[PDB]
């Protein structure tokens, strides 16, 4: 059964290796890209508005 | 007689110092007129939130009543000999100078002593003067250039005494009573922080004994212990946008933190600020003026008038440009003006550096003609630099600066520094603050 699983999936080892690499890579990437987004958008999210009609 | 020979002549600015601390400085010359004034360190920088605007009120009431002079009698005496008495109160200093003939010097010093010292500060005059300040507040609100600079000061030095307007918010002027003003006069109109200046047909010895015989009563005491202290201010890169589409034109002033009053980097910066230059629609140079931004603006009729300012206080100053243009030019200039800075930041050549040096030399020499500009220079320089810098020293500093100095100074001041933009009018095409900040750096350099 294990032989057949390898046979129909002759990338299992390398697929899980890529899974590990992608998981850690984007566990790094998501916080940093999100931090960049909040850094750039922070001007909008702190706009104190005002209204002074005559 | 070449420039250097004429520069040395430069009648000196002998500086004395009374025992009270009043540093009496004069500048003898040959004209039969003179300018004598007292430059006091008192402005919106020292005012607090509760009494913001007391300096303007005291300036208003200074000429009204001075006890010994009953009132309009002061005006009668001033106009008797043709003297023109004037006062200007900026954010830091405040001066009351008499523009009069040389012979009337003994009386002029006495009149200045009467104003700065014995001021009646009558309550009825306070009530009458209260309306005038409020009216002047509305006139300033109509002043479409003054309000943008006030906005720049508010947004840049936010939370600091510097952001406080000189006139004061239109709430303190409706509550400032005699007690607040008298405290302001007592705590700020002190002899050590005063310079008695006079330029023209003024004998330094004569000014000295006139001050001794008149300004002796001034003391350096500070009541029990209360001593006002200069509080350093912080430059906060921000943006304020008062979009009023009904206004015909759009004012935008963009500035970054620059140098202080006493800092050598001031000299190169003005040179750079000379390279960008200034332009108004009624110039005539048009598409030929050497300033790249000015030529670009004139070619497409981009703006109506752009100027570069070098507002410089004690510990920090504002360095940048204020431009007035229609609604659909704010973006373009914001791309061009910044780019000009970037070019001056990135690659400056000795040719335009020499041009800026000549422009700065001409500005310094031409600004210093007539008695009142010389008197103002003495009064401001003694308070700011601690001495009047002679024009020869200015020549030396301007000769020292070259393209490398300008590039490094602009890089240290302009490159990748958050600006303090402030707009007024139909400001809609004005790029978002992140666009302006991104323009502060060049992805090629």
């Amino acid at each position: 059964c294990t032989f057949l699983r390898w046979a129909s999936e002759p990338e299992h080892d390398h697929r899980k290796r890529m899974g590990l690499k992608m998981l850690m890579m984007m566990g790094l990437l998501l916080p940093l890209v999100y931090a960049m987004k909040r850094h750039k958008w922070s001007v909008l999210k702190s706009r104190k508005l005002a209204y002074r009609p005559p | 007689a070449t420039y250097a020979q004429a520069l040395q002549s430069v009648p000196e600015t002998q500086v004395s110092q009374l025992d009270n601390g009043l540093r009496v400085a004069s500048e003898q010359s040959s004209q039969p007129t003179c300018t004598v004034g007292v430059w006091i360190d008192a402005g919106s920088r020292y005012e607090n939130e509760k009494n913001n605007g007391a300096g303007y009120f005291v300036e208003h009431l200074a000429f009204k009543g001075t006890k010994n002079r009953p009132g309009s009698a002061l005006e009668k005496e001033v106009e008797s000999m043709g003297a023109h008495l004037n006062a200007y109160s900026t954010r830091e200093h405040t001066a009351y100078y008499i523009k009069a003939l040389s012979k009337d010097l003994p009386k002029a010093v006495e009149l200045l002593a009467d104003i700065v010292q014995n001021c009646s500060l009558e309550d009825s005059q306070i009530e009458k003067e209260r309306d005038v300040i409020l009216q002047e507040l509305q006139e300033n609100d109509s002043s479409m250039r003054d309000v943008v600079f006030d906005y720049l000061h508010a947004t840049a030095f936010q939370g600091t005494p510097l952001a406080q307007s000189v006139e004061g918010p239109s709430e303190n002027v409706r509550k400032l009573s005699r007690a607040d003003l008298t405290e302001y006069v007592s705590q700020h109109y002190k002899a050590p922080r005063m310079v008695l200046a006079a330029a023209g047909g003024v004998e330094h010895r004569q000014l000295l004994d006139l001050a001794q015989k008149h300004f002796s009563s001034l003391s350096g005491t500070y009541v029990e212990d209360a001593v006002p202290a200069f509080t350093p201010c912080r430059f906060t890169g921000s943006e304020i946008r008062h979009r009023d589409d009904a206004l015909p034109l759009a004012h935008v002033a963009i500035a970054v933190e620059g140098p202080g009053w006493a800092n050598p980097d001031n000299v190169p910066l003005q040179v750079a600020n000379a390279i960008i230059g200034h332009y108004d629609s009624t110039y005539g140079g048009g598409t030929h003026m050497s300033s790249t931004l000015a030529s670009v603006a004139a070619t497409r009729k981009l703006c109506q008038s752009f100027q570069t300012f070098n507002i410089c206080y004690a510990e920090t100053g504002l360095l940048g440009a204020h431009f007035v243009c229609d609604n659909m030019s704010i973006d373009d200039m914001m791309f061009f003006l910044q780019g000009q800075w970037m070019r001056l930041c990135t690659s400056a050549t000795e040719s335009e550096v020499v041009r800026g040096k000549n422009i700065l030399r001409n500005a310094l020499v031409s600004h210093l003609d007539g008695t009142t500009p010389v008197c103002e220079d003495i009064g401001r320089s003694l308070l700011t630099y601690g001495r009047r810098i002679p024009l020869a020293e200015w020549e030396s500093r301007i000769a020292e600066v070259d393209a490398s100095v300008v590039r490094e100074v602009c890089s240290k001041y302009f490159y990748d520094q958050c600006p303090a933009v402030a707009g007024l009018g139909p400001i809609e095409q004005l790029p978002d603050y992140n666009r302006i900040r991104s323009g502060m750096f060049w992805l090629r350099f």
